[PDB]
């Protein structure tokens, strides 16, 4: 989603699906490769990803994600 | 109590500077005294309210208007639009002034004088009074001086510190972040040494 | 007297934009440290 819509929260509202913010797959285009998502990218997810908020299995919420930039 | 000297010159004068003292108390109506002076000799007279009242009532003027007049020709109230003249006759001792328009002269009053037998005394008394009121305003432009001083240095200085304060509160932030996302990593590897210790064991 | 308040009001408005910017430096502050930096202390709750 570039930008939200009451349907970004009905599939907020729907956590079925995991809602992504624009810039990272035009960081993936521009790094020309898939960067792997994490919560620098989104608004909200299903809580999978979420276990895998080690970079693998085990952790749930925030007050945490930052990759050492400014 | 006010006091009121105004350098003149009479017509009969064209080369001598008279001076005009007036005193009265606060209201130039209430009735004054005034002298005559040329540096040789001086002259006195007198006016009271009533005159003014009389001289006002055949102005066909409101007293009071007249009265404002009266500042601007003997207390030098006069503005650039105003030409007052003044003339006197030490023989005979009779003052009258008058107001210039129309390319033409207006008697405004005229009063009684008369010779002081003490010419040297009332000018002593003039000057030095005269003399006060010149240091006095001496003394005040010191003191506005040294002030003015003081807050010349306190806006420069506040100045070049207000701006170096910005500049180090631009500079603040990347401190600060390249502080932490090297602590960030570090807890990052503590993460991922007893993560890969829990999946171990 | 017409200079040196001048110097005056001009002295007053910076210690007023001083005191802004101080603000703002105070703003700033506060956002990353006090209770910011629990980005690491649950960093520290996932260490537990």
């Amino acid at each position: 989603a570039g930008s939200e819509n009451i349907r970004v929260k009905n599939i907020i509202l729907s956590n079925k699906h995991d809602v992504v913010k624009p810039a990272w797959l035009l960081e993936c285009f521009k790094t020309k490769s898939f960067v792997p998502w994490q919560p620098r990218f989104m608004i909200h997810m299903c809580p999978s990803t979420k276990e895998h908020f080690a970079r693998e299995y085990d952790c749930y919420g925030d007050s945490y994600f930052i990759d050492t930039d400014l | 109590m006010e006091r009121k000297i105004s350098r003149i010159h009479l017509v009969s004068e064209p080369s001598i500077t008279h001076f005009l003292q007036v005193s009265w108390e606060k209201t130039l109506e209430s009735g004054f005294v005034i002298t005559l002076t040329d540096g040789h000799s001086a002259w006195t007279g007198t006016v009271s309210e009533s005159e003014i009242s009389q001289e006002a009532d055949d102005m066909a003027m409101e007293k009071g208007k007249y009265v404002g007049e009266l500042r601007k020709a003997l207390l030098s109230g006069a503005g650039p639009a105003d030409v007052y003249t003044f003339n006197f006759s030490k023989e005979s001792c009779y003052f009258f002034f008058e107001k210039n328009l129309k390319d033409v002269s207006f008697r405004l009053g005229s009063f009684n004088l008369e010779k002081v037998e003490n010419p040297a005394e009332v000018i002593r008394e003039l000057i030095c009074y005269c003399l006060d009121t010149i240091a006095e305003n001496q003394a005040k432009n010191e003191h506005l001086q040294k002030e003015n001083e003081r807050l010349l240095r306190d806006w420069n200085d506040v100045q070049g510190r207000f701006e170096k304060c910005v500049s180090a509160k631009e500079a603040l932030e990347t401190d600060l972040y390249k502080r932490f996302i090297l602590v960030l990593n570090e807890k990052k590897t503590k993460i991922r040494s007893l993560h890969n210790k829990l999946l171990n064991a």
